[PDB]
């Protein structure tokens, strides 16, 4: 429950990683994807993972009306 | 609180280091006539052998682990002042080697991966190395980056593990010289951003004996740091910075349960268990009590 | 003739099969068309090279399985609608006993 003001403290969020990479360490990922859940949802100002993503071949401006079809081609 | 087993395992000569992965589930142990294994376990508990190979042209003094973001990588050092860098095709292969010292070689160690993929590396003349491979693709293309002399021999080394964003990069490295002459034999440094170096930080005045190890505690999110000094006593010190960076050292521990030299220093992943095994032929563990006192709780006899 | 009946009957395993193995160049070369994928960075929005798995500019391994946290060197299983990822078999396991994505990121990824 506490604002966003309370969780913006570069010290509450080494905990939460510190608790992370000990939850990683004994290989409980499922248990760490329900708390990524939990926490996405307690507090909207963290950021999901990022990763790769795909391209239209010919537009270049990332796939993501036709449904076989470039959503800007 | 702690029992004692024996686990299935054949050796043909006497080992010298053993290491740990990051999860727990492999190993690799350097033995006398110049052969490392690789000892890996199974769903019902029980280890196998997966490789045995010769390395070196001299004594093989430690081997260690890397974390597992980069590859399956490992490290050696020998008297034969070398030191070398593995990896895994189901066979190891070589992939580097560092010439350039002049002496025996005593310590590698891999730093914390928040900063990329480094390696440090002292030799006896008294002098560190910290090396550093710009891409993570080509393990065979390496750069010496810094250069720090100590002008004592050197003994061991160990890096700071905390990760925040306000603890710049440090090292401690120790001396064993049995000198008649009182000098101090511990040291500190420190890297600054603004000049791009490496700068003394502190000496702890207060140890003139051998010092034959030295070990870091895991931050895990704490306001201080934690070490803990071999000599011939245990010691545990604390130092803490006060806002290179001034710090204040305290002395939490001065255990005298040996009547000998102790030899090595290990902590555990939280960072509130300590091992020490001396030359008495047993491991005894230490711990926290309830009132932030240090109390051994535990002998392990071999 | 042959192909043709094989995908009547939704025998893929065996057309293909036969395509990778016909003595002809048409035939062969019809495996070809539009099989090639590409994939950039989301992180600096650039494109990647062909045979590596870490940014050349961000310099952060950007295949990362969202379960297992490793590097995903072979299969990837990707979603169109959050864009998050990672190892076939894991992922497919997630998915059977949950409806969230694994990131977190309040994504119902497969419309319940
Ligand atoms: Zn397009
Ligand atoms: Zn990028
Ligand atoms: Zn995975
Ligand atoms: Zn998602
Ligand atoms: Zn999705």
């Amino acid at each position: 429950g506490s604002p966003l003001d309370v969780l913006k403290d570069e010290r509450v969020q080494y905990w939460i990683e510190n608790y992370r990479n000990l939850l990683d360490a004994w290989r409980f990922w499922h248990k760490r994807a329900e708390f990524d859940i939990h926490r996405s949802k307690l507090d909207p100002s963290s950021k999901p993972l990022a990763q790769v993503f795909v391209s239209c071949n010919f537009c270049g401006k990332s796939i993501s009306s036709k449904v076989t079809s470039c959503p800007g081609c | 609180m702690f029992v004692a087993r024996s686990i299935a395992a054949d050796h043909k000569d006497l080992i010298h280091d053993v290491s740990f992965d990051f999860h727990g589930r492999r190993m690799a142990t350097c033995s006398s006539d110049q052969s490392v294994k690789v000892w890996d376990k199974s769903e019902s508990g029980d280890w196998h052998c997966t490789a045995s190979w010769k390395t070196h042209s001299g004594s093989v003094w430690r081997v260690t682990w890397a974390h597992p973001e980069f590859g399956q990588v490992l490290a050696s050092c020998s008297f034969d002042r070398t030191a070398a860098v593995w990896e895994e095709i189901s066979h190891w292969v070589k992939r580097t080697t560092l010439v350039d010292s002049r002496t025996s070689v005593t310590d590698v160690k891999f730093a914390p991966k928040h900063m990329g993929l480094m390696l440090a590396t002292c030799s006896a003349d008294g002098i560190v190395r910290i090396y550093e491979a710009p891409d993570v693709m080509n393990l065979s293309q390496w750069s010496l980056q810094h250069e720090i002399s100590c002008k004592l021999s050197c003994s061991c080394i160990s890096w700071n593990p905390s990760s925040s964003r306000a603890h710049s990069p440090m090292i401690a490295v120790g001396s064993d010289d049995s000198s008649p002459n009182a000098m101090a034999k511990v040291q500190i440094f420190e890297y600054n951003e603004n000049t791009r170096k490496y700068a003394k930080a502190e000496t702890l005045m207060t140890v003139t004996d051998p010092v034959h190890d030295i070990a870091f505690a895991p931050n895990l999110g704490r306001s201080f740091h934690i070490l803990a000094i071999a000599t011939k006593d245990v010691r545990i010190f604390t130092l803490k910075p006060v806002r290179p960076t001034k710090f204040e050292i305290h002395i939490v521990a001065q255990f005298d349960n040996h009547n000998s030299q102790v030899w090595r220093v290990s902590w555990n992943i939280t960072g509130t268990v300590l091992a020490s095994s001396g030359d008495d032929g047993c491991v005894r563990l230490w711990k926290a009590n309830y009132m932030d006192n240090w109390k051994c709780t535990g002998i392990l006899k071999g | 003739s042959y192909i043709d009946l094989l995908q009547r009957f939704r025998l893929w395993n065996v057309s293909n099969e036969v395509v990778k193995l016909s003595t002809s160049r048409a035939v062969s070369c019809l495996n070809q068309a539009s099989t090639t994928l590409h994939v950039n960075c989301s992180h600096c929005k650039r494109p990647m090279s062909s045979r590596g798995w870490v940014c050349d500019r961000c310099h952060r391994c950007a295949s990362m399985c969202a379960v297992c946290h490793h590097v995903v060197k072979g299969l990837f299983v990707w979603c169109q609608g959050c864009s998050h990822g990672g190892h076939l078999q894991h992922i497919m396991k997630w998915l059977e006993g949950s409806s969230h994505c694994p990131a977190g990121c309040g994504h119902l990824c497969e419309y319940s």
